[PDB]
C-alpha cells in the first residue's frame, strides 16, 4: 500500500502504487474568484481547486502554482495536495507513503520545501522525490535509452544506460506545452480572434490538444496552406460561436523544433536531445539512438514521432539506425513508471522516513534523491 | 508622385490628420459617425442621415454617436470609409486623395485583416499613389528625437506598452491591454450613476468622455482620499446643469492602475511597462527603465507621471534609475512623429507603390510594415 | 456548512499556531433547479377584438391588497381577513420609562401612566 | 433568535413582511400624507438634501414598522433589499435612520438581481429588472455579480407613464358632463399619476412582435398607404366621477411600443440583455443564455414575456449578435413569487438563515464605531 502522486505543471496525475493507470488526473489550477464589494451568494467556496476551478472558469481567475516544474506559490500547492489526497483519492495522508515526482536540474529549495510540507503538514511516514525522466522508462519494460520528457511546465533529456543514468549528459530546456498554448494565443490573435483572459487561455489549450499536428516539412507546409483551403479546420468554442484556425494549426507544434519563433535563441527539441547524446560517451551512443523514447503529453502531438526520427537522423551519423519509442500512454508515462517502481520489494528499502527526516533535517533529501 | 504626404493618426477616440510639413496636426477631429436618433421619416430634420465632427459637435443632443473603431480594431468598415472621405474633405485639408501619398498609424499586435482590408479601402475606394502601415510606439520616439526608449501609449481604445532600444524593436516583449481611455469613460458613467446622475443615451455617453477630460485626478494614495471628506466641485453641462462629481472624480481612473476591482482579467498600466521591460534581456533593463516616454490622450489625467513613478519604484527592482520623460504634446505626440518619419528621403524606399500592390499581392503591405 | 467553515478558520486565527495538523482533517440535502421553459405562454387571441369592462378587471390598489396571487380578473380576488391595529407605547433616550397603555386598551380612554405637555 | 424583517424601498412600491414567509405581508405605494400638502410627497427621491431626505425616510419606516407591520424595530434584524447602483447619499441615509433612530440590531444591504436568483435555486443566471424608473440587467455567475457587464436604460414604469399621458392628451375625448357628450380636447391640463398607472394596468396590453412591428412602421408612415393592423374596442374610464374619457385603442397597443422600439441606437428592454451577455465571458455564454429571469412589475403588464422572448430570437438574427449570440438557445425561468415580489422573496429566503446573516449583515456597534458602511466601490 503506497500513493505516487505526479506534480505536473499542466496537470497532477495521483493514484495508489500498483493500479494499471492513475485513479484521480485533474488540473494543476487554484481559481480564486473575481469579487467585487458586492456580496456573494450561497454555496461559496474561497479557493476552488482543479475540475471544481475547470467547471467554474468564468469568473476565477486561474493561476498555475507549478511554473516551469518549479513551485512558485506553496500555499496554492498546499491546498492541490489537499485536494489530492483528502477529496479526490478519499485515504488520509497518514496512513500511506507518498512518491513525489521532480523534474531534473530543479532549484534544490524547490526538492527541500516539497518533502518538509509532506513531512510536517500531511504527516506522511515515508517520502521518496524521483526524476520523471527516469520513471518514464519503467513504462516500456527499458533499462537502456535515453527519453525527450516534454511537459507543459519543462522538457528534460536523461540519457540513462543498463540502468545508469548520465548526470551531465542531462540537458533542460524551458521551452514546454504552456509557451506553446501562449504562442497560439498571439497567432490566433493575428488571424482575428483575440484571447487574453487565465479563462480563455485554458480554452486555447482546448485548441491546441485537439487540432494542433507537427509538420514533416514545415516551409511544404505553409505552401499548400496558402494555396489550397484543406488544412483549414473548424473548432465550436464552449460559446456557440465557431472559429477556423487555418494554417496557425501546424504552425503552433513547430517552435518545438524551433525556438526561434518564441525568440528563445535556444536548441530545438530534436537538436538537444542529439545534443544529449553526444555529450554521453561515445560507445553508448549506438544504444541511445536505437532507444529514444517520447514522454509527457507534448510528445501526443500527432506525427511528432516521425518528425522527430527525420530531424535527429540528418544530425546522426548515415550508418545508424533511428528509432523513436511513442507508445499509446504517454501523457501517463511518467505515474505508470512510478506504480511499477513503488510496488517493487527492493524499492521499500529507498523510502526515506519520519524518524531519518526528523534527525538529519530536509537536507537529507539531496543524499537520498537520485 | 513628389506632392507631400498625408499622415493620418487611426486613433479609436480622435484620429489626427494633417500635411507632413506642419509642425502639428492642423486638422483633428473625433472618430464617430453621426445619425440622427430618432428615425427621420419626415422633411425639415437632419438630412443625409451622416455627421462627421464639427457639424456632429454642433447638433450632438439630436444625433446619435456610433464609434467605428473598438479596440484597436475597425469593427464596422462602411463607416470608417465615410470618416476617411471627411479627411478628404472641403472642411478639413481640401485635397484629391489621387494626389498625395498616404501613412497610417495602426496599434501593436492588431489583427493581420484589419491591416489587409485597411489598404484594400486606400488603394480601390481611394486612388493613392501609395501607403504605409506603421506602429504608433516608433513614430513616438522619433518626435521626441530618442532612438532608445519604451514607449506607453495609453489611447481611447487600447493601451500598449513597447520596448524599442538603440532603433531596434523586440516583438515579444511588446504588451498589450484593452482597458484603455474608453473603458475609464464607462466605468466613470457606473460612478456617475452610483453617485445618481443617469447618463444612458449614447449622446450623453460623450458629455461623460468631457466630464473625464475636464476633472478626473489620479491620488497618490486612494484610500486616504476616500477616508477625507470631498470639496464636491461642480461641473457645468451643455443645457446648463450643475453636478456634483465628488468621489467618483478619483476612483474612476484609478481602475488603469487596478482593473481588478471592477472585474476586468488585466495586468494593469503600471504592470504592463515594467513587465514590458522585465520581459526584454537584463543587459537593457537599466537604460530602458532609464528612457520611459508616455504617449496617447490616457496620460494627460492630473497626478499620472506621480501616481506611475511610485507605483513602478515598489515592483522595479531597488536603487534604479526610473525616469519618465512625459512630451508637452502627448495627445498629438503619434502624428508629429509621423510627420517626420514622412519628411525624411528613407520614407520614399519604405512605402508600397500602387503597381507594387497589384503585381506583388496582399503580403505586400506586411512584409515592408518592418 | 460555511457557519463550521467560518468558525474553524476563525479559531485558527485566535489559535495562531499556523494551520498545524494534530488530528486528521475533513447526508446531503441536494434541491433540482427549476426547468426553464423555451416557449412561455403568448397573449390569449381574445385581447384583440373584446370589450374590455372595467368592473371585471381589478384596479392596481385592491390587486395588490391580495400580494401572494394577485389576480387580474374579479372573480379569482378573495376577501382577506382584516388587518389588525396597533397600542403605542413611548420610551425616551435618556429617561427610561414615560407613558404606556392599559391591557384591555379595546372599548376603554383610561392611561395606565398619564404624561403630556399639556398636563405639566 | 427572531425572525428578522425585509423591506425593498422602490420609487412606485415598497415590498415589506418577515423572513421564511411564501411572499410579503405588505406592499404599499411609497409615499406619505404630510399636513398641508394636498398630494402626498414620494419618499425615495434621488438628489435632494439629506435631512429633507433622513425626514421621509423616517416618516416611511415608521408607518411599516407599526400601521402594517405590529413589531418593535430594536428587537430583531433588518434584511434592506436595493438593486446595485442605487446613490450613495440614499443608501448611506438609509442605514443612518434604521441605525441613528430606530437603532435596529443589523442591517444587510443585499443587491435585489442575486436574491431573486435564489427563489429558483438555480446558483447561475442572467436577470433583467425592469423596474418604475429604469429597466436594469446584471448577469450573476454562481453567487458573483459581474457589475464589468452591467446595462440599463430608461424604459420602465415612469418613461411608460409618460408616454401614455402625451398620447391621451393628443388623442383627448371626454365627456365631462356639461354638454360634454361630444369630443372635448384637453379639459385637464395634466393627469395625475395614480389615473396613468390605473389606465397602464387595466386597459393598455403588450402586442405580439408581427402585430408590434407593423404598430412601429405604421405610426412612422415610411412611404406607406394605412398599414397599421385593425386595434381593440375604445374602452371608457371615469376620471374624478361625473368626467368619463374615452381611450382610443390604439393608444393601448401603441404606448407600450416605446420600450421595444429600436430608435435608431439599437437600445430597447429586448436588446439589453443581448447587449449585456455579448460582454460577458466567453465560458459563461452558454449558461447565463438558458437560465433569464425577469423580475420587476413592468414585465407584469399581460403578454411582455412572451414579446420579450420572441423580440430577443429576432435581434439574435440581426448581423451584430448573429455571430456571438448566433446559435444560442434562450429559456426564461418561472419564478415561484409573482414577478413584482421575486425580490422580496429572496431577502426573505436569506433572512430565515440566521447563523449567515448574523456574519454578513452590518452590526450597529459596527457602525457606531467605525460610521462606514461597506460598498462595492473603494474603501
Ligand atoms: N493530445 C495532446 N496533443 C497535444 N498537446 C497535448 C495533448 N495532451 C496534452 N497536451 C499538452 O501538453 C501538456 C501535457 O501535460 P501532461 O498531462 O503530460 O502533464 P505535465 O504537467 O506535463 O506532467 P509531466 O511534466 O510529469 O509530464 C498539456 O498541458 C497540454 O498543453
Ligand atoms: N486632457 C485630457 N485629460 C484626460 N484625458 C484626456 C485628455 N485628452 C484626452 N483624454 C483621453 O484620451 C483620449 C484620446 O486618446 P488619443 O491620444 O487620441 O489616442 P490615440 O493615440 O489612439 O490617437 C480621449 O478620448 C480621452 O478619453
Ligand atoms: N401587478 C402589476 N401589474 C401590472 N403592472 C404593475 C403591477 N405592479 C406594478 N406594476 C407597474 O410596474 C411598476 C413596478 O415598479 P416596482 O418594481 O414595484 O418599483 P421599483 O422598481 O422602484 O422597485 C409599477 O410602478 C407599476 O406601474
Ligand atoms: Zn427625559
Amino acid at each position: 500500500a503506497a500513493l505516487v502522486v505526479d506534480n505536473g505543471s499542466g496537470m497532477c496525475k495521483a493514484g495508489f502504487a500498483g493500479d494499471d493507470a492513475p485513479r484521480a488526473v485533474f488540473p494543476s489550477i487554484v481559481g480564486r474568484p473575481r469579487h467585487q464589494g458586492v456580496m456573494v451568494g450561497m454555496g461559496q467556496k474561497d479557493s476552488y481547486v482543479g475540475d471544481e476551478a475547470q467547471s467554474k472558469r468564468g469568473i476565477l481567475t486561474l493561476k498555475y502554482p507549478i511554473e516551469h516544474g518549479i513551485v512558485t506559490n506553496w500555499d496554492d500547492m498546499e491546498k492541490i495536495w489537499h485536494h489530492t489526497f483528502y477529496n479526490e483519492l478519499r485515504v488520509a495522508p497518514e496512513e500511506h507513503p507518498v512518491l513525489l515526482t521532480e523534474a531534473p536540474l530543479n532549484p534544490k529549495a524547490n526538492r527541500e520545501k516539497m518533502t518538509q510540507i509532506m513531512f510536517e503538514t500531511f504527516n506522511t511516514p515515508a517520502m521518496y522525490v524521483a526524476i520523471q525522466a527516469v520513471l518514464s522508462l519503467y513504462a516500456s519494460g527499458r533499462t537502456t535509452g535515453i527519453v525527450m520528457d516534454s511537459g507543459d511546465g519543462v522538457t528534460h533529456t536523461v540519457p540513462i544506460y543498463e540502468g545508469y543514468a548520465l548526470p551531465h549528459a542531462i540537458l533542460r530546456l524551458d521551452l514546454a506545452g504552456r509557451d506553446l498554448t501562449d504562442y497560439l494565443m498571439k497567432i490566433l490573435t493575428e488571424r482575428g480572434y483575440s484571447f487574453t483572459t487565465t479563462a480563455e487561455r485554458e480554452i486555447v489549450r482546448d485548441i491546441k490538444e485537439k487540432l494542433c499536428y507537427v509538420a514533416l516539412d514545415f516551409e511544404q507546409e505553409m505552401a499548400t496552406a496558402a494555396s489550397s483551403s484543406s488544412l483549414e479546420k473548424s473548432y465550436e468554442l464552449p460559446d456557440g460561436q465557431v472559429i477556423t484556425i487555418g494554417n496557425e494549426r501546424f504552425r503552433c507544434p513547430e517552435a518545438l523544433f524551433q525556438p526561434s519563433f518564441l525568440g528563445m535563441e535556444s536548441c530545438g527539441i530534436h537538436e538537444t536531445t542529439f545534443n544529449s547524446i553526444m555529450k554521453c560517451d561515445v560507445d553508448i551512443r549506438k544504444d541511445l539512438y536505437a532507444n529514444t523514447v517520447l514522454s509527457g503529453g507534448t510528445t501526443m502531438y500527432p506525427g511528432i514521432a516521425d518528425r522527430m526520427q527525420k530531424e535527429i537522423t540528418a544530425l546522426a551519423p548515415s550508418t545508424m539506425k533511428i528509432k523513436i519509442i511513442a507508445p499509446p500512454e504517454r501523457k501517463y508515462s511518467v505515474w505508470i513508471g512510478g506504480s511499477i517502481l513503488a510496488s517493487l520489494s527492493t524499492f521499500q528499502q529507498m523510502w526515506i522516513s519520519k524518524q531519518e527526516y526528523d534527525e538529519s533535517g530536509p537536507s537529507i533529501v539531496h543524499r537520498k534523491c537520485f | 508622385i513628389a506632392n507631400q504626404p498625408v499622415v493620418i493618426d487611426n486613433g479609436s477616440g480622435v484620429i489626427k490628420a494633417g500635411f507632413a510639413g506642419d509642425q502639428i496636426p492642423k486638422y483633428c477631429f473625433p472618430n464617430y459617425v453621426g445619425r440622427p436618433k430618432h428615425v427621420r421619416v419626415m422633411a425639415g430634420a437632419l438630412e443625409g442621415d451622416i455627421f462627421i465632427g464639427p457639424k456632429a459637435e454642433e447638433h450632438r443632443g439630436l444625433l446619435s454617436i456610433r464609434y467605428p473603431m473598438e479596440h484597436g480594431i475597425v469593427k464596422d468598415w462602411n463607416d470608417m470609409e465615410r470618416i476617411w472621405q471627411y479627411v478628404y474633405s472641403k472642411d478639413q485639408l481640401q485635397t484629391f486623395s489621387e494626389e498625395h501619398p498616404v501613412l497610417l498609424t495602426e496599434a501593436p499586435l492588431n489583427p493581420r485583416k484589419n491591416r489587409e482590408r485597411a489598404a484594400e479601402v486606400f488603394f480601390e475606394t481611394f486612388n493613392v499613389p501609395a501607403l504605409f502601415i506603421s506602429m504608433q510606439a516608433v513614430l513616438s520616439l522619433y518626435a521626441t528625437g530618442r532612438t532608445t526608449g519604451v514607449v506607453l501609449d495609453s489611447g481611447d481604445g487600447v493601451t500598449h506598452a513597447v520596448p524599442i532600444y538603440e532603433g531596434f524593436a523586440m516583438p515579444h516583449s511588446i504588451m498589450r491591454i484593452d482597458i484603455a481611455g474608453r473603458d475609464v469613460s464607462r466605468f466613470l458613467r457606473l460612478y456617475l450613476r452610483k453617485e445618481g446622475y443617469d447618463f444612458h443615451s449614447s449622446s450623453e455617453f460623450e458629455i461623460v468622455k468631457a466630464i473625464k477630460e475636464r476633472a478626473c485626478y489620479l491620488s497618490i494614495n486612494p484610500q486616504k482620499d476616500e477616508t477625507l471628506e470631498t470639496e464636491k466641485a461642480q461641473y457645468y453641462l451643455p443645457d446648463g446643469s450643475t453636478i456634483e462629481i465628488g468621489p467618483s472624480r478619483f476612483r474612476a481612473p484609478e481602475l488603469l492602475f487596478r482593473p481588478d476591482l471592477i472585474g476586468e482579467e488585466s495586468e494593469g498600466i503600471h504592470e504592463v511597462l515594467v513587465f514590458a521591460i522585465q520581459k526584454s534581456d537584463m543587459d537593457l533593463r537599466r537604460t530602458l527603465f532609464s528612457n520611459i516616454v508616455l504617449s496617447g490622450g490616457s496620460t494627460l489625467f492630473k497626478g499620472f507621471g506621480d501616481r506611475l513613478l511610485s507605483e513602478v519604484k515598489k515592483l522595479a527592482p531597488k536603487d534604479v534609475k526610473i525616469r519618465i520623460s512625459a512630451p508637452q504634446e502627448r495627445l498629438y505626440s503619434t502624428w508629429i512623429g509621423g510627420s517626420i518619419l514622412a519628411s525624411l528621403d528613407t520614407f520614399k524606399k519604405m512605402w508600397v507603390s500602387k503597381k507594387e500592390y497589384e503585381e506583388d499581392g496582399a503580403r505586400s503591405i506586411h512584409r515592408k510594415t518592418f | 456548512k460555511e457557519k463550521v467553515e467560518r468558525d474553524r478558520k476563525k479559531l485558527a486565527r485566535r489559535r495562531n499556531y499556523m494551520p498545524l495538523a494534530f488530528s486528521q482533517h475533513t447526508k446531503e440535502i441536494k434541491i433540482e433547479p427549476a426547468q426553464a421553459v423555451d416557449e412561455v405562454e403568448p397573449l390569449p387571441e381574445d385581447y384583440y377584438t373584446r370589450p374590455v369592462n372595467l368592473t371585471e378587471v381589478t384596479t392596481l390598489q385592491q390587486r395588490l391588497l391580495q400580494p401572494d396571487f394577485q389576480p387580474i380578473c374579479a372573480s379569482q380576488l378573495y376577501p382577506r381577513h382584516k388587518h389588525l391595529l396597533i397600542k403605542r407605547s413611548l420610551r425616551c433616550r435618556q429617561c427610561e420609562h414615560n407613558l404606556s397603555k392599559p391591557e384591555f386598551n379595546p372599548t376603554s380612554i383610561k392611561f395606565k401612566i398619564q404624561l403630556v405637555a399639556v398636563n405639566y | 433568535e427572531k425572525t428578522a424583517v425585509v423591506i425593498d424601498l422602490g420609487e412606485a412600491f415598497t415590498k415589506c413582511g418577515f423572513a421564511g414567509e411564501t411572499g410579503p405581508r405588505c406592499i404599499i405605494p411609497s409615499v406619505i400624507k404630510k399636513a398641508g400638502m394636498p398630494k402626498p410627497i414620494k419618499v425615495v427621491q434621488y438628489n435632494i438634501n439629506t435631512e429633507e431626505l433622513y425626514s421621509y425616510l423616517k416618516e416611511f419606516i415608521h408607518i411599516l414598522y407599526f400601521r402594517h407591520l405590529l413589531v418593535n424595530p430594536r428587537d430583531r434584524r433588518v434584511v434592506v433589499i436595493e438593486s446595485v447602483l442605487c446613490p450613495s447619499h440614499f443608501r448611506e441615509t438609509l442605514t443612518r435612520v434604521l441605525f441613528k433612530y430606530f437603532e435596529v440590531p443589523s442591517v444587510l444591504l443585499a443587491p435585489s438581481h442575486l436574491m431573486a436568483l435564489l427563489t429558483l435555486g438555480i446558483n447561475s443566471a442572467m436577470v433583467l429588472d425592469c423596474g418604475y424608473r429604469e429597466s436594469l440587467v446584471l448577469p450573476i455567475y454562481e453567487g458573483i455579480p459581474v457589475l464589468n457587464c452591467w446595462g440599463a436604460l430608461p424604459l420602465g414604469g415612469k418613461a411608460l407613464h409618460k408616454e401614455l399621458e402625451t398620447q391621451l392628451l393628443e388623442q383627448c375625448t371626454v365627456d365631462t358632463g356639461a354638454a360634454k357628450e361630444q369630443s372635448l380636447p384637453s379639459v385637464m391640463g395634466s393627469i395625475p399619476e395614480g389615473v396613468l398607472e390605473d389606465i397602464k394596468v387595466r386597459t393598455c396590453f403588450v402586442s405580439d412582435l408581427t402585430r408590434g412591428l407593423k404598430i412601429q412602421a405604421a405610426k412612422f408612415n415610411i412611404d406607406g398607404n394605412t398599414e397599421r393592423p385593425s386595434p381593440p374596442p375604445n374602452v371608457d374610464y371615469p376620471l374624478d366621477g361625473e368626467k368619463i374619457l374615452h381611450v382610443l385603442g390604439s393608444i393601448r397597443d401603441s404606448v407600450v411600443e416605446i420600450l421595444f422600439e429600436q430608435d435608431n441606437e439599437e437600445k430597447s428592454v429586448a436588446t439589453l440583455i443581448l447587449d449585456s451577455l455579448m460582454q460577458c465571458p466567453i465560458d459563461t455564454r452558454k449558461q447565463l443564455a438558458e437560465n433569464l429571469v425577469i423580475i420587476g412589475g413592468t414585465s407584469m403588464l399581460p403578454g411582455f414575456l412572451h414579446r420579450l422572448l420572441a423580440e430577443i430570437r429576432y435581434l439574435v438574427e440581426k448581423p451584430k449578435y448573429k455571430k456571438t449570440l448566433g446559435t444560442k438557445t434562450f429559456r426564461i425561468h418561472t419564478p415561484p413569487a409573482k414577478a413584482n415580489c421575486v425580490a422580496w422573496l429572496g431577502g426573505a429566503i436569506f433572512g430565515a438563515l440566521q447563523d449567515i446573516l448574523g456574519s454578513r449583515s452590518v452590526s450597529k456597534e459596527y457602525y457606531n464605531q467605525t460610521g462606514r458602511i461597506p460598498d462595492w466601490c473603494s474603501l
